[PDB]
Formats: C-alpha cells, structure tokens, sequence
C-alpha cells in the first residue's frame, strides 16, 4: 500500500511537471503572439525578407529611372 | 472563430489597397493625353 | 509554437530595424508618387 501511495505521488509529480511545462509555454505564448503580430504587420506592409529586398531594389531603380527621365524631359522642353 | 478570417481579409485588403492605389495613380497619369480621342 | 517563434525571430533578424524598415517602406510610396507627378507635369508642359 505504501508503494502504491508512492506511485500515486510519483504520478502527481509527473502531472506537476507536465503542468509547469505548460505554464512556461503559456508565458512564452505572449512572446509568440507579439512575434506573430510583428510578422503579420511586416508582411502586410510589404520569403518575406526576399520580397522586402526586391521591393527596396525596385524602388531604388524606379527612383533612378525617374530622375533620368525627368532630366530627359527637361532637356526636350528646353530644346522645344 | 472568425478572427482567422478577419486577419486573412486584412492581409488581402491591405495588399489589394496598395496595388489599387499604385494602379489607379499610374492609370490616372495616362488620362490627360488619352482624353482627346473620345470625341475629337 | 516554438517553431513559429524561431521563424519570426529569423525573419526579424534578416530585416533591418523595424522602425527604420517601416518608415522606409511607407516613404517609398511618396518618394515615387512625387517623381511620377513631376514627370507627368513635365510631359504635359513639353507637349503644350
């Protein structure tokens, strides 16, 4: 009977462990939620890193082409 | 229960809105030289 | 849970500062719309 009681105590201890682990995971849930919110906001604003880099490069190229075009148009206007 | 659908629709709406603004603003630049051909 | 957190952390690490990235992305729209309006104006003026 004492051995059975000890086994029951061991099972309760295992539960306690599988509860503490749950608790720590739950606390990490807030960090997970914050990370998910940040990732969702970044994706909406813009795999994701490649897309952001491509967008930045495209914007820079567009700005350069725009400046060159504006210069061309100004030269054409002056000639006319 | 509906918040997965709402974040999905939020992502779709932001992407659609951004592409719509760019598309509309660029297709609007075309208008002042496409305007003569409707009635001239 | 942990895998999603690791993926999010990796993505954030690859990207630049969130404040800087957010501002740059937001600006990248005006920095282009302005240029576009100027080009359209110059075009119309030259045509006129």
């Amino acid at each position: 009977q004492l051995e059975r009681e000890r086994q029951e105590r061991e099972l309760q201890a295992k539960l306690k462990m599988e509860q503490d682990s749950y608790e720590m995971r739950v606390a990490a849930l807030a960090p997970k939620v914050e990370a998910m919110e940040h990732s969702w906001n970044r994706i909406r604003t813009i795999a994701d890193t490649p897309e952001e880099v491509l967008a930045y490069w495209e914007g820079l190229k567009a700005k350069e082409e725009q400046m060159r075009s504006l210069v061309s148009l100004a030269e054409q206007r002056e000639s006319s | 229960k509906a918040y997965l659908r709402w974040r999905g629709l939020d992502v779709q709406i932001t992407d659609a809105a951004n592409e719509s603004k760019d598309n509309v603003k660029y297709l609007a630049t075309l208008e002042k030289s496409m305007e003569p051909m409707y009635q001239g | 849970s942990a895998e999603k957190k690791k993926r999010i952390t990796k993505g954030s690490w690859n990207v630049g500062y969130n404040k800087a990235m957010a501002q740059n992305v937001a600006a990248e729209k005006v920095e282009m719309y302005g240029q576009a309006f100027k080009r359209i104006q110059d075009a119309t003026g030259i045509e006129d």
